């Protein structure tokens, strides 16, 4: 514990001192209360007023009163209003002495007290003290714009209405200042608050459960809202005594101030589709009820005596253990100590005895639930040993765009008009009950909109949030409310965006089963049937099942829960709501799709096309061992890309066109010591089983096809030779063979050769090592982590095909990017693990992009949620990282930086690039980035994202097959069989990758070059457009002394000094690609 | 394994008799008896833990893991009938119904009214 | 003429068995009074130049 | 440009225009010669080529050297040309380790030929200088879609058979005369025997391959008492 304590508290005492306040700020504001608080005695009182009285007082005046809805009536109001001297108090953080310097803007509340001989035991009953505190409140800002114009300081303040965190039911008074008493710079604001005394309504006659609004179901938010008015103080004196009775309470406090406002988290009301409620004065709050004990118990698990890094622990730990909403909740004394009972009232219910007050009535369920899972995660992440998390909690802000922090989103136009349109308008119905159960129509529709899509999809989801986009809690001085007119309603919103934190294993199921059947209909499958309506049915399964059920369709462009949330909201809902999601339809667009059967209704998590790629591969297998040899077969492992899960476009039978048809396969015989100890003799070996396996083949399993392809992809080894076969169902492997005198054979020629060739011999024994040896491991770790994490495999899968898009692929190797596109889902903080299509392409676009390689490295924990890596393990992986960047401080040698419990190393797929390519990605990556940030995420925005840029590019060789090669990949916008000449094949084949391998062999020296790999999903309608992008080195693109290696192709300057020759390497790149050669363009 | 499937390998092996052998037993000494545990035990744990639990039933099914052990300790003594004689589970991770599916290679109903 | 390390870094990107480069860097090093730095580098510049420039190693 | 004929170190610059291609709105593709100067028998009666053309070939020399013969007057035959790794596949060679580059060598029949086309290159590198139009347009052995289907061509099993077996054939033989050689008795000149391991195979392997006490006496204890004390 010492160790990660240290570090620690060091970071905790280094960024509290990076964000603490400013001194001269405090004073100023000091005196400005001050002179405020002279203001304040200065203003004079009103007497005993009648609704008429009050009418004609600001309707002469022009401040008017901002009456809560609905308004006070002359019919009613047999009572009259009253304003006296109120007692002032201070409130905040400020009060606390734990505010910081928000770059943002703060400010600090100062509370006004009603008089109790102002007041009546029967003012707390409809609204009665609610107009009184309005009227209170409309005559003090009266008197303090007419104060205000005589201390002449109106040139620059700001004075502006507004709601106690965005609360309706209660309008405060909000003040900021301009460009003596300027403390515009302090970026401070002040709140004027009006409150009630202690104990002037009765507690457990104003307790949610009560009724205070005659017309009985409670008024859980009317209560709340007078009874907090009236107690605002006794919770702040609680407060001060535990922060004087402990010692790092404002340590603490500044804490999780900073790691609420991280995730996104306020005490602004949550009830009306906003993510809040829970803040600083709330936590302190809970701070404080915990170190007055906390357990079932009731036993002080907070001890006045830690540290604020164990307070933190002990808070976080207690709100991801211990709920306070279903099926518990707690209980305080502010004046009895805090015991924990395993009752929930379906809300958050943190009960002070001393007061009658339950405190988090400001919740929502699923803010609740969301704050505890943020809560869960936060505790595996300050528990882990290992690394350190101390940037990805607290330097890091979550809540900056809503597809990031959650999986889906759904727009959904709402024109319903006004109160008297939403009858016709709004399926559902608003009469008294539904007002006193929620007052505000946009409560109302939150919690119905909620409710109704939390019902319909249930299993679907984890989590759930609503967003009404126009949500306001600031209005000028002249208006009685807040006035909106946009967007088909008079309400404050334009429209509304539900966001979906969804479960993948249970996202895709076909049929949202219900309840079992008997001949009584019991209430649960009434409430169901009713609610489906239509789509309701009767259905039997093979165990012999009835429930009644809903089916849906698979599409491979939206999801099932598109279609549930489209017809659950057009129903139960609005007749008139409009909804969508383009941008994650686009997406599904964009991912390309295979020429098979049904691939339009094929889901995205459907892998059925790799199981049968597996299938017919196991068939080949079985034929294979039983197959009899001079040596016993002793095992075949597959390497292929199809089989992790990983190729762009899904294997389809006779495909040969696609880049990946040919996966490979290892197969390593028993340990024979009698194998060749010459290198190529040993190839010839390897060729010779091959051709003995080839020949049994072809004469027992004649449905079978072959031929030997000679590859000589591993360097300065000549004599590889791969066996292609191709199997009836259309599906195509290459064989190569293994030994462990290979790997002796390589290692033994690093040792022989000289000190000046090793460094070459070592990235040969590397790249035969990537490809023979760890690939094995990687594919393997790779399903089985895959099959943990769905998503992975089709957002690597458009990740790959964006990064052909931009003609990357061509250097970036396979293995690397799938590390990459990993990386999100097995280090998910500080987000959660992506869900969607969508926001796991985004999470790894902004990782990428927020990567610095020249100084992070990247480890990767290759395991299931909950064989990790053990501290040793990490600490030896960054020393290798330490000692590498130490030897190559500027990463010339090598870019990035991956390792795993498959890689000590860090450098086997990662060794080879370019720093212009790597720089480049980096750079696409920002202006991606960046472009998502300013634009606002749209289709328009996702072409831009996938178009190339075409730009920095020295010469641009464009370039056509002349067949089409779109249908014969199998993507669909077909061949059946196999050509009978295996050189039809050959022909069929597509040539330019190949070739720009060649030539940069060829010229790597001084040019560097890209294309496109995969041309039937980027090249145009036909799948034939092919681009070669060419840029050349700094200094071959000036100039050098003409000496005997020159490797380039230059024109001499002068006698003895020469310049590289562009337009002669123009002229051989077009030679090169004579046939295909279209068009060029230079810089 | 690399599945997280903690498991017990029990191998069994005799000390067979060469072609021209005359003694009439074949007696193994106890450094022999030690060296072939130990490069049996070295062999299993190598083989499953680079292996994954159905790759380490596709190796057991065909003999192979045998063949290996014949043909690592041919040198120390000649031996016969190696087998593999046990496997045991021990422990087994979370559950993961898509491995299940994976690894075996959805429906509607019928409309009752 | 290279003089910021972005710079020595083209150049060496560029061509990177280029002994003048290195060189030029070394001198650079020197020069900042960087003899660690600069003795690191020229083992980059060993492990990096090829093998067929004798006379460069 | 014009006036750059040969280089101060020797080089002569051997330029060479190239077709007016469709998507380019000509080219002159420089190239460099020099007698070479090598005591290996093989690599006598050579020119040392720089910046050679894309697969640049015995025919490509050919047709070039015929172009020099007919212009210049001269006689000059070529044998065979040596260094064509273009690519760079064929820098280290794996084989013998465990048992000059962008640049090519061409070899000719007699120094008459080499001289003959030594001043017919000069007599190039003089067009250059003076008349650029009077030179010689290289053509490539065009790299299309033939050659490179060739390139994707399925191997011809008959091929690897043969080759497989003249190769292990010939494999085998070293190796038998190997295990002979390393344990037949080798005996020094003079009486000396060499120890060779069985089941080793290679006098080139073998290279390859290449208490006290504190308190005894009468110094140690005095010495570990005196310190002691």
């Amino acid at each position: 514990e010492l160790f990660k304590s240290n570090i620690f508290k060091l970071q905790i005492d280094e960024l509290l001192e990076q964000v603490k306040l400013k001194q001269k700020h405090v004073l100023k504001v000091e005196k400005f209360l001050h002179k405020l608080y002279d203001i304040l005695q200065e203003i004079p009182d009103w007497e005993e007023k009648s609704l008429a009285e009050v009418d004609s007082f600001f309707k002469n005046k022009i401040v008017s009163v901002p009456f809560v809805d609905p308004k006070p009536i002359p019919q009613n109001t047999n009572y009259k209003f009253n304003y006296k001297k109120p007692d002032i108090s201070l409130i905040g953080s400020f009060a606390l002495k734990a505010g910081i310097y928000q770059p943002n803007g703060s400010s600090i509340d100062t509370l006004l007290t009603m008089p109790k001989e102002l007041f009546e035991k029967k003012d707390f009953l409809n609204f009665r003290c609610l107009h009184k505190r309005s009227v209170y409140l409309a005559y003090l800002t009266h008197h303090l714009l007419i104060l205000l114009k005589k201390d002449k300081l109106d040139s620059f303040l700001q004075l502006e209405y507004s709601y106690f965190d965005n609360d309706p039911l209660l309008p405060i008074l909000r003040i900021s200042c301009s460009k003596d008493y300027n403390f515009y710079k302090t970026r401070f604001s002040i709140n004027l608050l009006i409150g009630f005394p202690y104990k002037v309504f009765e507690p457990k006659k104003l307790l949610p459960n009560r009724n205070c609004i005659r017309i009985l179901p409670a008024t859980p938010l009317y209560n709340f809202s007078v009874l907090s008015s009236s107690t605002h103080e006794n919770y702040l004196k609680y407060l001060y005594k535990t922060k004087k009775q402990t010692e790092s309470f404002v340590e603490a406090t500044v804490l999780g101030r900073l790691w609420l406002q991280q995730r996104g988290f306020s005490s602004n009301m949550s009830h009306s589709g906003s993510l809040g409620g829970f803040g600083t004065f709330e936590f302190t709050i809970l701070m404080a009820a915990l170190l007055n004990g906390g357990g079932i118990n009731s036993n002080k698990i907070l001890l006045h005596g830690f540290s604020s890094y164990q307070l933190f622990k002990g808070v976080i730990k207690y709100l991801a253990t211990m709920d306070l909403c279903h099926d518990g909740h707690l209980q305080f004394h502010s004046n009895p100590a805090s015991k924990y009972i395993d009752e929930g009232f379906q809300t958050p219910t943190l009960f002070d005895k001393s007061t009658k007050v339950n405190i988090l009535t400001k919740m929502t369920v699923s803010s609740y639930q969301i704050l505890k899972e943020y809560a869960g995660e936060t505790l595996r992440m300050l528990n882990n040993v290992v690394q350190d998390q101390f940037s990805n909690i607290f330097l890091t802000n979550i809540s900056r765009f809503d597809n990031l922090k959650y999986d889906l989103c759904y727009d959904v136009q709402l024109p319903l008009g006004k109160y008297n349109n939403l009858e016709t308008s709004l399926a559902a119905t608003f009469g008294s009950m539904e007002r006193v159960k929620f007052i505000t129509l946009e409560n109302f529709l939150a919690h119905k909109i909620t409710n109704v899509a939390r019902y319909a999809l249930g299993d679907r989801i984890k989590y759930i949030q609503i967003e009404m986009v126009g949500q306001k809690s600031d209005f000028p001085i002249t208006k009685r409310k807040v006035y909106s007119n946009t967007g088909g309603n008079h309400f404050n919103f334009d429209f509304v965006r539900v966001k979906l934190i969804v479960n993948p294993s249970e996202c895709d199921k076909l049929v949202t089963k219900g309840p079992a059947h008997s001949e009584t209909m019991s209430t649960e499958a009434a409430v169901f049937k009713n609610f489906w309506g239509i789509k309701s049915s009767l259905r039997r399964f093979k165990d012999g099942s009835i429930t009644h059920c809903c089916v849906w369709s698979t599409s491979s462009s939206e999801p099932i829960i598109s279609s549930i949330v489209n017809f659950a909201l057009q129903k139960h809902v609005s007749k008139k709501a409009q909804i969508s999601n383009e941008t994650i339809k686009k997406f599904h667009n964009f991912l390309p799709l295979p020429n098979l059967p049904s691939s339009a209704k094929t889901s995205v998590l459907n892998l059925s096309s790799f199981f049968n790629l597996k299938k017919s591969f196991d068939d080949l297998y079985k034929i294979i061992f039983q197959m009899k040899l001079p040596l016993s077969v002793k095992s075949i492992l597959p390497v292929g890309s199809a089989f992790r899960y990983t190729s762009l476009c899904q294997p389809v039978p006779f495909a040969y066109s696609d880049p990946d048809f040919f996966q490979d396969v290892i197969l390593e015989f028993e340990t024979s010591p009698k194998w060749p100890d010459e290198i190529t003799s040993l190839e010839k070996a390897k060729t010779a089983f091959l051709l003995k396996i080839q020949e049994e083949l072809s004469a027992n399993s004649s449905t079978y096809r072959s031929f030997f392809s000679r590859d000589e992809s591993i360097p300065y080894n000549l004599e590889i030779v791969t066996l292609n076969i191709l199997t009836p169902e259309g599906y195509g492997f290459k064989f190569r063979v293994l030994t462990e005198r290979d790997e002796i054979l390589y290692l033994r020629a690093i040792a022989n050769a000289r000190n000046e060739l090793k460094p070459e011999l070592e990235a040969t024994f590397l790249k035969f090592t990537a490809k023979y040896l760890a690939s094995v491991r990687h594919t393997r770790t790779l399903e089985n982590i895959s099959h943990s994490y769905q998503f992975y495999s089709p957002v690597v899968r458009l990740f790959k095909r964006w990064l052909d898009t931009h003609l990357l692929l061509g250097h970036i190797t396979d293995e690397l990017a799938e590390l990459i596109a990993i990386k999100p889902f097995v280090d998910p903080a500080p987000y959660f693990i992506p869900g969607s299509l969508e926001n796991g392409f985004l999470k790894v676009l902004k990782f990428i992009s927020q990567w610095n390689w020249k100084d992070d490295p990247l480890i990767l924990d290759l395991v299931k949620p909950e064989e990790r890596l053990t501290l040793a393990q990490y600490k030896g992986i960054q020393m290798n990282f330490t000692n590498l960047r130490n030897s190559d401080p500027n990463g010339t040698h090598l870019q990035f930086f991956v390792a795993s419990k498959n890689d000590p190393s860090g450098i086997l797929y990662s060794s080879g690039i370019p720093l212009p390519i790597a720089t480049r990605l980096t750079a696409l990556a920002k202006v991606a980035v960046n472009l998502l940030q300013t634009h606002g995420l749209n289709q328009q925005t996702i072409n831009l994202l996938f178009t190339p840029g075409l730009k920095d590019y020295d010469f641009v060789v464009d370039l056509r097959t002349p067949i089409g090669l779109k249908s014969s990949c199998g993507i669909l916008s077909a061949p059946s069989n196999f050509p009978e000449n295996l050189n039809d094949l050959s022909e069929k084949m597509d040539p330019t990758y190949q070739l720009v391998k060649y030539l940069n062999l060829k010229y790597k020296n001084s040019l560097i070059l890209s294309s496109r790999k995969y041309i039937g999903v980027n090249g145009g309608e036909k799948g034939d457009k092919n681009v070669i992008t060419g840029l050349i080195k700094p200094l071959f693109k000036g100039a050098h002394k003409f000496r005997v290696n020159l490797d380039c192709n230059v024109k001499p300057v002068d006698d003895e000094n020469v310049i590289l020759n562009k337009e002669a390497i123009f002229h051989e790149i077009a030679a090169f690609g004579n046939d295909m050669v279209i068009n060029f363009e230079t810089d | 394994t690399s599945d997280d499937y903690v498991l017990r390998i029990f191998a069994i092996a005799f000390t067979r008799k060469q072609a021209n052998q005359v003694k009439r037993h074949s007696y193994a000494q106890s450094s022999h008896i030690r060296a072939i545990r130990k490069v049996i035990s070295e062999i299993l744990t190598k083989e499953v833990q680079g292996s994954t639990l159905a790759q380490l039933t596709s190796k057991l099914i065909p003999e192979v893991i045998n063949k290996e052990i014949e043909n690592a300790t041919k040198d120390i003594f000649p031996l016969q009938n190696i087998h593999v004689r046990k496997v045991k589970l021990l422990k087994q991770p979370k559950f993961d119904v898509g491995a299940l599916m994976a690894l075996h290679g959805e429906e509607k109903g019928k409309k009752v009214t | 003429a290279p003089e910021s390390v972005a710079d020595f870094e083209r150049l060496l990107i560029g061509n990177p068995n280029s002994s003048v480069v290195w060189m030029n860097y070394m001198a650079f090093q020197l020069q900042l009074s960087e003899i660690e730095k600069a003795r690191e580098l020229a083992e980059r510049a060993l492990k990096t130049i090829n093998f067929r420039e004798e006379a460069e190693k | 440009i014009e006036d750059i004929s040969a280089m101060k170190n020797g080089f002569i610059v051997v330029p060479f225009k190239l077709p007016d291609h469709k998507a380019l709105p000509a080219s002159l593709h420089f190239m460099f010669a020099k007698r070479h100067q090598s005591s290996n028998s093989n690599e006598s009666d050579c020119l040392f080529l720089v910046n050679l053309p894309l697969l640049s070939n015995i025919e490509h020399m050919k047709k070039f050297v015929g172009q020099l013969c007919g212009k210049y007057d001269t006689v000059s035959h070529v044998e065979e040309l040596l260094y064509n790794d273009e690519f760079g596949l064929h820098e280290v060679d794996l084989s013998a380790l465990t048992s000059p580059r962008n640049t090519a060598l061409l070899k000719f029949v007699d120094a008459a030929s080499i001289n003959n086309c030594w001043n017919a290159l000069k007599k190039y590198s003089n067009l250059h200088a003076k008349h650029p139009n009077e030179l010689f347009e290289w053509t490539y052995t065009t790299p299309s879609f033939t050659t490179f289907v060739n390139f994707y061509k399925p191997l011809d099993i008959d091929y690897l058979k043969e080759d497989i077996h003249t190769h292990m054939a010939i494999f085998e033989q070293r190796e038998a005369q190997a295990q002979e050689d390393v344990q037949s008795s080798i005996v020094d000149e003079d009486g000396f025997t060499l120890v060779v391991g069985k089941n080793t195979k290679s006098l080139n392997s073998i290279r390859k391959k290449i208490k006290a006490k504190k308190d005894f006496y009468r110094f140690q204890v005095r010495e570990r008492k005196k310190q002691e004390i």
